[PDB]
């Protein structure tokens, strides 16, 4: 279903990465989404003017 | 400000799919990271391959 | 430490519980974190104002 | 504005507060959650109560 035949003889190394992309879907998910707000802001300053 | 406008609205587009992407793609590893610790976690070292 | 003996003697739908709550951790924080974040902002369009 | 800013800095807060509890004890019962299914995740089936 994940990988097709992917280390399952010993496979904790990639149940820590996917933590780590959890992680990662964290840090990515608000980054983006404070970044569009704030340039949606600016846009709406730009309407105004 | 037309222009701006313009790119913003790109830049809209671009930070829309790069948070679609990463987020859809990030829950399937969630969904087979709790696969792993719920029905594998540390059960092959109970299987051991003994 | 949860629950003080809490059905322990056979646990496992508690667990399933669990996973309910831990959605909920995401949206409890995706949603609070943000709504300060965007306040964040508008603060700082504030002072900037 | 600056009432405005009062206003913001009590918002700000409060949902820093709250999310800095809820995501204490949703993280604490996740590490609960985590402690069964690595401890037990029904390992008291080899354990069996024998």
């Amino acid at each position: 279903r994940q990988g097709r035949q992917y280390q399952a003889e010993d496979l904790e190394a990639l149940q820590n990465e996917l933590e780590a992309r959890q992680e990662a879907l964290s840090l990515s998910v608000n980054e983006g989404g404070e970044r569009r707000m704030e340039m949606r802001q600016e846009l709406e300053q730009l309407k105004q003017k | 400000l037309r222009q701006r406008h313009t790119e913003l609205e790109r830049e809209v587009s671009r930070f829309e799919d790069q948070t679609q992407q990463q987020r859809q793609q990030y829950a399937q590893a969630k969904e087979s990271l709790t696969t792993l610790n719920r029905l594998i976690p540390q059960v092959t070292l109970l299987l051991d391959e003994t």
